[PDB]
């Protein structure tokens, strides 16, 4: 079975997670027939007849869009690995800004840069796109591998299912479930809105309980639920269920409902959004570009 | 030329019947809204609202029970805490905070319906179209 | 006449070299592209600046951990906050492991397939899966190391990939005695393999030099690295920097790295062309990581590492300028984090539960560095009283050696191509060994 991957408007993560398979890395290549991947062989281009592609990363520029159609025409099935290729990833924050802007700061306004002429690199180098979209928004996708990175384990098991023939099935349930973090049996109550660094939180308590915005209630489990089993809150990097289209949205909604709910009728409702200073920052960090409204205007 | 696009969002107990009741007594407003029925304000929630607007909606409009009116007791308590962060997540993406518009409309009052479809039709028509659509079909 | 190596392969990132003749079939350019940018200086203002650790390790996925500290440094200096010790050592054995993991990684299964075949024609042989086949137990002791490194991070920092616990005032959560102990045990192993390493390079670099290819993209240059009381540190200290002599031009605290270092602008490239702000351009071209620091270092902060590198001062000198070295000392720095990772785990602090300090009033300025597998990284970031980000700037590891990598491209072309004949599959590869040699991480570099 011909399998290929590559590299978009990524990090590598996902890439670096799929080596973090080890043991199970070589095991793997002698199941399959890597025929491209930049960052193991030297294959430059991507040969034609592949039955699996795993793209890593969202389309942040033009030479992006042309290697996932590419790919695409090449590829019997396609891959959006990773949260970066589903949903847009963190990349996906530059939306928020023009990309004149973003070009301007990295190649002008940086207090270590020095450009007297004013210039920015437009020679043999792509544009960007208008902004960071999704693989599926450019292209047929077949099947997702949610995660920022996936992780080993999960990558596995969807190459896996390719191989033997069977369809790939992603867990359903949100984050809580792994989550070892003790629930009150009475339901979700929150009183005031702290930020990561204001006090200093209970090991075995719920963390959205204690004021901390936790995404794991709107996010996809399967990870195993490290960041609050470490200490901190969940920050979505998986991405939403299937059953929710932007992540965000029903995030705020969960977290608005609850806020004050000991006290639902005479609670002031002005208290939430006065406490959160950056709301985009705050839901949307890995999936603005999946988003209904994926730019600031 | 340009005429706005507004969508309703109305619980069936008291904005939809506020609705109802300026159509009877022929309470005339303006063309733009497109009203959808739900049973309570509390099930309209920040997903419906910005996909409107990823849809090309110029406006957006919410209606419910008055507090403490609530068919259902409490269900738009929960909404009231919603469209509050909303607002001002709408600005942050770039979205006017004016483009979103809550209410609290009985079942009898369509003399204040009739009214705030035509207040909420003069903001968006001077804030002119939303440019949201625009640039993401580019 | 005009040739491209797109995309370059075993680096991570995109990133071309162009080769161009003249009418009479002369070398006429040769060039180093990064085609591309993602810009989080910019994004990344308006956010929380305790979240900078969230996002920054998004900037690349092999050395995420240097960038959560980084950030982790910059969000302690934003709050006047000074961390405990035992997360001090935390984050620092994080740190150690990362490199490992790091270091692991780039020598295998990127530099090796061409130390391993420096001319094959094969290309489905040079890479892993080609070493693998005539030697498995080169690429099982690899993954072996990866495996270990990758466990201590995921252990401290919570995930193996993008780590979580560096937060405002130390750690999120405390190493425990009986995941101190399987660590510890486990140690021992991860050094014995990186004494083995070394052992192994030196077998490749002796069939590199058998080539004649140990000198290609030589050329003199400054160097920097930090350093504590001279010491060699990945983690604290300052940064020293010498010249192609060996002296000592400068050593300063990173919160003044704006005062040495610039950051140039060439049409062709998304990576910038840094130097030495004095020195200018030409005069103030320098180079960072595995050589580099121990270039600028006076010893090594572990036994077992310093006496290999003795022995290499010995056989080379100080300050080596070979680029092709850059895989050895690489190899030396494998051991020393390796055996750092062990040091760290034996104190006892390690496992104290002091590892919070309450943060105080919001300061503007905040810069947080530390030395990056690839390079020194600088995290500097500017916040309202809210403590919302204002402005941030990058210095990310890897653009600190992008002149020194358009220069080696430039004179490997110089050394064995004339004509547009002698550009040969082997031929063109050795420039991209040129740019292997540094572990370039143009994903992280651009930003
Ligand atoms: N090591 C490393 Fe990064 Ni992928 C680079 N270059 C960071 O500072
Ligand atoms: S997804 Fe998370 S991990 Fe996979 S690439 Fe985008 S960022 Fe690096
Ligand atoms: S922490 Fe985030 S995830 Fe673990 S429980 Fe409380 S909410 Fe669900
Ligand atoms: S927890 Fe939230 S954040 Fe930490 S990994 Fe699982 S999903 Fe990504
Ligand atoms: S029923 Fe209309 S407000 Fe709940
Ligand atoms: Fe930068």
């Amino acid at each position: 079975v011909k399998i290929a991957t590559t590299w978009l408007g990524g990090c590598s993560g996902c890439h670096i997670s799929l080596l973090d398979l080890h043991e199970e890395l070589l095991n793997l290549l002698e199941n399959v027939e890597l025929v491209h991947c930049p960052v193991l062989m030297d294959v430059k281009e991507i040969p034609d007849e592949v039955e699996v592609a795993l793209i890593e990363g969202g389309i942040r520029n033009e030479e992006n869009l042309e290697i996932a159609k590419e790919m695409r025409e090449r590829a019997k099935i396609v891959i959006a690995f990773g949260t970066c290729a589903a949903f847009g990833g963190v990349p996906g924050l530059g939306n928020l800004y023009s990309n004149d802007e973003l070009l301007d700061k990295a190649y002008k306004t940086t207090i270590t840069t020095k450009n007297d002429d004013g210039i920015i690199p437009n020679e043999e180098v792509p544009e960007l796109v208008s902004r960071v979209k999704p693989l599926s928004e450019v292209i047929e996708v077949d099947y997702f591998i949610p995660g920022c990175p996936p992780n080993p384990e999960m990558i596995a098991e969807v190459v896996k299912a390719l191989l033997e023939g069977k369809e790939p099935e992603l867990p359903k349930k949100n984050l809580c479930e792994e989550c070892a973090r003790k629930k009150s049996e009475e339901g979700v109550a929150i009183e005031t809105i702290k930020r990561n660094y204001e006090g200093n939180p209970d090991p075995e308590k719920c963390l959205l309980e204690q004021g901390y915005i936790c995404l794991g209630i709107a996010t996809r489990e399967g990870c195993g639920a490290p960041c609050p089993s470490s200490g901190v809150p969940c920050s979505g990097c998986s991405g939403p269920t299937d059953a929710v289209v932007d992540q965000g949205a029903k995030m705020i909604s969960a977290l608005c409902s609850d806020f004050g709910i000991d006290n639902d009728r005479d609670v002031d409702p002005m208290i939430l959004p006065k406490s959160i200073k950056d709301k985009i920052g705050s839901f949307y960090k890995f999936t603005l570009p999946s988003a209904f409204v994926p730019i600031r205007l | 030329e340009w005429e706005p696009k507004i969508i309703g969002f109305c619980c069936n107990w008291c904005t939809y019947g506020g609705a109802d009741t300026a159509g009877v007594g022929r309470m005339q407003y303006p063309p733009s809204i497109r009203i959808i029925r739900v049973m309570c304000s509390g099930r309209i929630e920040p997903s419906l609202i910005l996909k409107a607007f990823k849809e090309g909606a110029d406006g957006v409009f919410v209606g419910g029970c008055h507090l403490g009116d609530c068919h259902y007791d409490s269900g738009n308590y929960k909404w009231q805490r919603r469209v509050m962060m909303l607002y001002e997540l709408l600005e942050e993406l770039g979205i006017e905070k004016e483009r979103l518009n809550h209410e609290w409309i009985s079942a009898s009052e369509g003399e204040k319906f009739q009214n705030t479809m035509k207040d909420f039709y003069n903001k968006i028509e001077a804030l002119g179209p939303c440019k949201l659509k625009e640039e993401l079909d580019k | 006449v005009k040739l491209s190596v797109e995309p370059v392969t075993r680096v991570e990132g995109h990133g071309k070299i162009s080769v161009s003749f003249d009418d009479s079939g002369n070398l006429d350019k040769v060039r180093f592209h990064v085609v591309e940018v993602r810009g989080f200086e910019k994004f990344l203002e308006g956010r929380y600046v305790e979240d900078a650790p969230i996002y920054t390790p998004r900037i690349c996925g092999i050395c995420q951990v240097a960038h959560h500290l980084a950030s982790a440094k910059a969000v302690d200096n934003v709050f006047g906050v000074k961390i405990p010790e035992t997360a001090e050592l935390l984050r620092n054995l994080m740190h150690q492991g990362a490199t490992v993991h790091s270091h692991a990684l780039h020598f295998y299964m990127l530099a090796a397939p061409d130390l391993m075949f420096p001319t094959t024609d094969d290309v489905l042989k040079r890479n892993l899966m080609g070493i693998a086949k005539e030697h498995p137990e080169i690429i099982k002791d690899a993954i072996e190391l990866r495996k270990a490194g990758q466990n201590v991070v995921r252990v401290v920092g919570g995930r193996a990939i993008h780590p979580v616990t560096a937060v405002v005032g130390g750690q999120s959560k405390s190493l425990k005695e009986e995941e101190r102990d399987e660590l510890l045990k486990l140690s021992e192993r991860t050094i014995e393999l990186s004494e083995k390493s070394i052992e192994v390079g030196k077998k490749l670099l002796e069939n590199i030099k058998d080539e004649d290819l140990l000198d290609i993209g030589y050329f003199e240059s400054a160097h920097m690295g930090m350093v504590n009381n001279g010491v060699h540190d990945l983690y604290d200290g300052k940064l020293r920097v010498v010249n192609s002599e060996g002296k000592v031009e400068y050593e300063f605290d990173p919160s003044e790295y704006m005062n040495y270092i610039a950051e140039g602008v060439k049409p062709y490239s998304y990576l910038k062309f840094p130097y030495l702000k004095d020195k200018g351009e030409e005069d103030g071209i320098y180079r960072v990581n595995t050589l580099s620091r121990l270039n600028v270092s006076d010893k090594m902060a572990t036994p077992l590492a310093q006496k290999y590198y003795d022995e290499f001062v010995k056989e080379f000198g100080k300050p080596c300028h070979h680029p092709m070295l850059f895989h050895y000392a690489r190899l030396i720095e494998l051991l020393s984090s390796a055996e750092m990772v062990k040091e760290l785990l034996e104190n006892d602090k390690i496992v104290g539960e002091d590892i919070r300090a309450e943060p105080e009033e919001v300061v503007g300025d905040g810069v947080g560095c530390v030395e990056a597998p690839r390079g020194t990284l600088i995290h500097h970031f500017k916040t309202d009283d809210d403590g919302i980000i204002t402005d941030t700037n990058l210095v990310v590891a890897t653009v600190q050696n992008n002149p020194a990598m358009d220069i080696g491209v430039r004179k490997v072309a110089e050394k064995y191509i004339k004509a547009p004949e002698d550009a040969t599959p082997q031929v063109l590869n050795y420039m991209e060994m040129l740019i292997r040699a540094y572990d370039p991480c143009l994903s992280c570099a651009t930003h």
